[PDB]
């Protein structure tokens, strides 16, 4: 199905569809940390003294995991904490047909979480009986239990994030309110209010479609906008593979910890995999040799886990830097970058909070219902050559019109919408036609 | 050392009855126990090894149980020849040690 | 199966050296699966472990008599020996030689298994 | 050679050159994998049993290499699989003087590979007698040989990519056909056809040069375009250092494997570097100790290789993300980012397939032949101040003109191309001049 | 403090502030290298022979550190070496009120280093008594001392960069001179000179504010510009936490080396941590076993350091790629990306050299002093609907005006600044008003 | 060069213990480069390796006679000894003591090199 | 154990002729072979070590060849004193073993 | 504290073997903190170290007399012994047995500490 | 071996005076030195261990000093019983060695 090319026909779209495309990016990962000594030497002084001969290996590993855990707070701050003031949407939804109830918070819900973030939090689930959950039981929501709770799980510990899921949802609500009430202006300055139909009209004028297109099709565009967001909920529910990037992060971290703990069951060439038996069954001199084999194996296991987390944390940081760029350029502005903020011409985007991630709903303009018209580069009228100021010359078969590129709005060829340069003998493909002059009928009286 | 205490120093059982013998360790010896039978003036004969794995050729009436610290040897049908001294023994630690021995008298 | 037979002087003067020999038939003392031990029994039915030697010659002794004792093996004749010095009247007991099973071994150390069988046992009296 | 600065002279380019600049980015690397057990323990059960005591080290390493190999298919898909439909160029090249035969596929060639990709594939060569090539011999293009062929090369194996070089070339042909036949429109919607001179005219109007500039210099611009692409072939042939980024990837991977295999010759403190001698010359008890030394050394060698590949794979992934962004923004659109799609003002780009990489030919507009004219910020005519609508006021010495910024097209200063704001006493540097009024001559009749 | 939303009121800023925001990005790190053999085996042949049994571990590590050190020269070249010709600013500062003396080089200073880079170099200091400084003493600025000086510091060596701080400062001076004297043009072509007020006027016209706004407020804008740059010096001096990203790089590298050297004091399970005692106190056969324990521990310490540097070097490379993108798009052009080149609408940026980093001073336009006006999407005059060509219809209470979006400049609603499409019965929110026609008064004579 | 000289009883009763001694001159048995071995030759020209001992005292024996044999060395007198018990008529042979060269050694194990030289050889007869 | 087979149990060679002796191993002994000469009633004398490295003081007429499994000793000029029994010997494995010996008779 | 007492033949013929025994009281020779050494003193006040043995039986000898010497310990009787062969007239000296302290130990090797105390010393004469 | 040289072979000191004794090593023995006193016909008595740590029960008049190669023993108040032979001894290397001994005569 190739596109037929000819040197004098142009296909111009006579219609459009507004569409919404969902984008999901990870932002952070669970702030887990692992104590070197409690992992290698479980409540054991003989193992601790032998480990001291290895120098800074424990303290180096603790610094590495602590650094990763602090990067996670930075990632979340860089993405969501962009909004400086907590703006709020008006209680009345007289936006001119545009229904944002699917993305705005619900007062009826127990949490100020929108009906799309409700599906997002109910669809991203961590592993069943995973240490991330199991740690929540011995901790009992009491900070004082951390030392005892960490002792049970071989030194593994999970740290609470500096921004809770409730605070992160609050920031997206401010981002959403600012966008609907002030357009671009809350990202660059004070929040200059503007009616939403006029705001949307300037999104149209940005992609190169005149603003009168919106005001004359305002009801149809609002219906297209509402139906597109309505399809998002069904698309997310009926497809549980849409949150694969967020689950991938959670699964990779869970599989790392599970393997790290199971390494404690390996003998590593010693006489037994349990330190208590080596110390209670064997001669006191004969124990150091067996413990060294365990220490070497367990220290190498921890080093492997730490390096993997370092590489993976860098990968998530790259995704978090991208989410912050998409927040500024897709949500707080209108991007001219073609596939950055969705496919089609970018109109606007809406951030939605997700577990350790963000979801962007990119509203874009897609041309539809193309028709082919004969075209010419210029017009000969009085020996002079006339070029369109904006748009293209098209012919419906007998008459010539000038129309905008991205929508079929034909207009009479006039001195107002054309400019003159050169003469007829230079331009290749020039055509003879009349050019209307608004002053002549006034002088015709 | 793991001191091993056998609770009944002597035990009087009617023929055809049931004899229960207990052995207590000072600290966990795990499943690393054995029970030895010494008939009067003869070599000790291994009855049970591990916690409860009966040795080959030992009647099924001899049954051992326990783990960690409390262990119990039970004789299910006291024949006339089961009159002996029964020793528990732990091989958990190096420096293996034996209990005090229970003399199972028969009435 | 294996058979163990003790041999030694039944009457030794105090402050003399006791020498016991346990000849092993049906097995080689160099078999990697065994350790060979000495246990003495008192008239009060009390059993005391004296010491054992691994098939490769590694010896472990009871600390109660560590400074008086040595155990060795001879691969030519398949027997292991006990030498107990500084004899007192408290050393009068019934000395058994027994074969133990070695357990799991790794890195030059072994866990123990049970003793089976015991030798016939030789009675040693320490008196003038 | 400093630029002389004065507060009332502006240099305006009176000419241009169209130029083409080549950009080369790696996209993927050869999907190699290494079996842990076959590398460490060659067909050896005693070594395998000793290795089992180390736990999950083998399976962790296999997951890491398999993950890297799967990223390579993702990289190639993200870059090239952007085109949704396989469009095709017309058989006739009546594009108005523009000769794309150097970048379009050749029916005369045995493969649908363009004459620039012919030079690209013939110039990127992998190592001589390298394992990547040597593996191709024992495999004999038979998938069933993989297990035996991998056994010969110490567990090393190379996996075939999901997109062949032929399929990748087909996607670039669709990208090229869509660009030449529909401009921006095939990237944002349905492929709206447009004549190439008109398409190019809107590239000009994008960088800020009026469209009449193209139609009046269409023959000259087509010659400049054709000559620039012609120079690309000579530049690539006469300079074999232009494909250094692609060779760098291939050389780094080859050097990694060569070092990994030579590690098998090291003793690592054991009695010998060959497992057969340890097992056949030494006492059966005395062998485990020597094998453990070999296992520790060889396991550490594999861990070193795997970590390096993990870091390097991340580096190539970053380059692949950049190539996908350049595909969308340089090829499917016209970038306003200054040095993103080549130096100069970006007109358009053409993707060319390359081994594990992509080559972009960035067509850009470069100003040339500058001339300096006296300039003023405004014009005083009737006490009012006149400012240019578009362009700058310039003076050739006696008369004042208004001309566009990036090309010297002087026009008579008129109410049409100027707007009025304020008066003459406020603006610093304002000059007195006449402003033509088109209505007066009509009333002069 | 929510924004009150109504469907017929628009807030338009009646004023602006020019502001300057400082951005700091690391670009490189100190080119340190570590010899494997001299670190592990200090002048020791017995240790060297034992190390040879480990194969390529030393040469692999040397390649890794050498590769990192070469990336640092590439990073600095990619950022600063963008300027092709060393342009220079005129001696006279008749830029129309704009005072660049704070960012231009000082002839009075002993080095051609600007008064802001003076504060930057005097505020980033490396560790006290750190090996980076200590190496400078034994080297005595003599290249021949490198082998002896490296022997003292356990094989550690620091390599001089290919671009000195003086040459890097020279490149930023060329970038600054080109920007002030030619605007965008030196980045895309030959340096087309343009008066700075006219250049700044086109920065205004870029963000969507008419150029007459600048020429009528030129003195006020120059004062705002000068005061903003003046505040930068006080902000940097009074806040020593502004250079935290550059210090973070220096502190992380210093802490890595310090830990690497202290690892030599660890026993690693051997009999002593000093190789001389093992060799001089112990039986010659009994020494190899103890040296192997030291070699294993020290080799593992070096491997840990090298992997960390590899990961960290990748992190700095990402920051260097961002600094090169910001150089091209913020300094050599005007970005339409909203938060890329500072907050607000980007006007221009100035690069300042910093130790292993770059500082960007982003000049941006911030709307101020908003006022709310009644607005309408269209105007009914003769049954036809009139839409603004550019701007918005506003009402001061009795009369309707058309004004630009980002500045309150009211104008009489006229056929010149409005276009006609459709009729009055379609557009929702349309208002009845008069539309002036410039031709009627001419016919009124 | 080195010289090796065997010594022992030429006629030993069956079920008695054979004791052979090989005195070494010109070298020390504690030299790290050598291992010291025993080989017996039968009238059918068949050579059978009995066992060798390393300079540090590590012994390796032929499994055909592992349970009957022991080899030891004495650094005071520079000789290594053979003790073979449970003698039968099949042990009548010509016993040589030889010096072997050790090969490459690492981690507590060694490869072997050739035997050079052999001792003069002593003839042992096992009969009543 | 690596059983070593010497193919000709006896070999009759005219004086001044050529004698070829073969030794076969049960499994690869690599280059780890040696050839010993035993004149009647005397100690064995090392002729060849390694696969083929002739020992010091051995006439150049003695030449050994082979690797892995098949090995060959050749005597290039049979003098009157070369009448002896020649043994191959492998020191590849621990538990070194000897061949059956070839008696090189001289006609 | 510990006491060391030498014993041996005061007059030994040349080319005979010298046997000295140092019985240790107050300590066990198997105590991990000690090594037991032999030192001879000549009439010229010259002290020469002969060799020492670790508590676990590891022996180190002076290379000047390495090929003639052996040192052993017996845990049954708590004494260590010296055997010096190939006696000449130059071996006439005063032989001391001393207790040394072991220093830091790791990986199967130990550093030495000082000798304290010395035995009473036995005088050995090598003459016909 | 580390040859240890004691500089004054004999030293004549008036009673109540000061005696200075020097010991020189062939190579660095670090702090691993000891000084032994041997009264005529008696066992050597440890005076100093380490470089300078005086042994228990040794009068404070005995003082040792040095490190590496040069070492010095000094007697601060020569009583009548300090007449003896003083040996330095190094335990740095295995193969411990003794000095030649300084006989401190008293006038």
């Amino acid at each position: 199905n190739c596109v037929a090319y000819s040197n004098n026909s142009i296909a111009i779209p006579t219609n459009f569809t507004i569409s919404v495309t969902t984008e999901i990016l990870p932002v952070s990962m669970t702030k887990t940390s692992v104590d070197c000594t409690m992992y290698i030497c479980g409540d054991s002084t003989e193992c601790s003294n032998l480990l001291l001969q290895y120098g800074s290996f424990c303290t180096q590993l603790n610094r590495a995991l602590t650094g990763i855990a602090v990067e996670q707070d930075k990632n979340t701050q860089e993405v969501f904490a962009q909004v400086k003031q907590i703006y709020c949407t008006p209680p009345i939804k007289d936006f001119g047909g545009f229904n944002f109830s699917q993305i705005l918070p619900d007062p009826s819900k127990p949490s100020k979480r929108s009906p799309i973030e409700d599906l997002l939090f109910n669809k991203v689930t961590l592993a069943d009986a995973g240490f991330i959950k199991q740690y929540g039981d011995c901790l009992g929501d009491i900070a004082a239990r951390d030392l005892i709770c960490a002792q049970k799980f071989n030194g593994l510990t999970v740290l609470p994030p500096l921004l809770t899921d409730e605070m992160i949802a609050q920031y997206t609500s401010a981002l959403l309110a600012g966008t609907i009430t002030s357009g671009w202006t809350f990202g660059a300055g004070p929040a200059l209010q503007i009616p939403f139909p006029m705001q949307m009209a300037y999104r149209f004028n940005g992609i190169g479609v005149t603003q009168n297109v919106l005001y004359e099709n305002q009801k149809l565009i609002a219906n297209q906008f509402n139906s597109a967001i309505g399809k998002i909920q069904d698309s997310l529910s009926s497809t549980p593979s849409a949150l694969g990037k967020l689950q991938d992060v959670v699964n990779q971290n869970a599989e790392a910890l599970n393997t790290l703990v199971k390494q404690l069951s390996s003998n590593f060439g010693a006489i037994s995999s349990v330190l208590n038996d080596i110390l209670s069954r064997l001669d006191p001199p004969e124990a150091e040799v067996q413990i060294d084999r365990l220490i070497t194996g367990r220290l190498q296991s921890l080093q492997t886990y730490v390096t993997q987390q370092l590489i993976r944390a860098a990968e998530i940081r790259a995704s978090a830097n991208l989410a912050a760029t998409k927040m500024s350029e897709c949500v707080l502005g209108q991007s001219k970058r073609v596939d950055f903020c969705g496919k089609g011409y970018h109109l606007m985007s809406f951030p939605q909070s997700a577990p350790h991630g963000v979801v962007f709903l990119h509203v874009t303009y897609v041309p539809a219902q193309e028709k082919n018209f004969t075209t010419a580069p210029a017009i000969c009228h009085d020996g002079k050559a006339h070029f369109p100021r904006e748009g293209v010359f098209v012919s419906n078969g007998t008459h010539w019109f000038v129309t905008q590129r991205n929508f079929y709005e034909p207009q009479i060829i006039t001195t107002d919408n054309t400019f003159v340069s050169g003469n007829c003998d230079v331009v290749i493909g020039i055509v003879n036609n009349t050019v209307y002059d608004p002053l002549q009928p006034e002088l015709d009286s | 050392e793991i001191i091993m205490t056998q609770s009944p120093a002597t035990l009087s059982v009617s023929p055809g009855g049931r004899a229960t013998l207990s052995c207590r360790a000072s600290q966990s010896v795990s499943n690393n126990l054995a029970w030895y039978q010494q008939k009067p003036g003869q070599t000790p004969r291994l009855l049970i090894h591990g916690a409860s794995t009966r040795a080959t050729g030992i009647p099924a009436r001899f049954s051992g149980s326990g783990s960690g610290t409390e262990f119990t040897l039970t004789i299910s049908s006291l024949q006339s020849e089961d009159f002996a001294v029964y020793y528990c023994h732990q091989y958990h630690n190096w420096l293996l040690t034996f209990g005090g021995g229970t003399k199972v008298e028969i009435k | 199966q294996v058979q163990l037979q003790e041999s030694g002087p039944g009457l030794v003067k105090p402050s003399q050296t006791l020498s016991l020999t346990c000849t092993v038939s049906g097995d080689s003392i160099s078999n990697s699966s065994y350790y060979w031990s000495w246990i003495r029994q008192y008239p009060s039915r009390r059993l005391e472990w004296i010491g054992y030697i691994y098939y490769n010659g590694r010896t472990y002794y009871n600390p109660s008599l560590n400074s008086r004792l040595s155990i060795s093996l001879d691969t030519s004749k398949n027997h292991f020996s006990l030498k107990l010095s500084s004899l007192t009247a408290a050393d009068t007991a019934l000395y058994y030689c027994a074969r133990g099973f070695l357990g799991y071994c790794a890195g030059g150390s072994c866990f123990l298994n049970w003793l089976d069988p015991w030798g016939q046992g030789t009675l040693v009296t320490v008196s003038s």
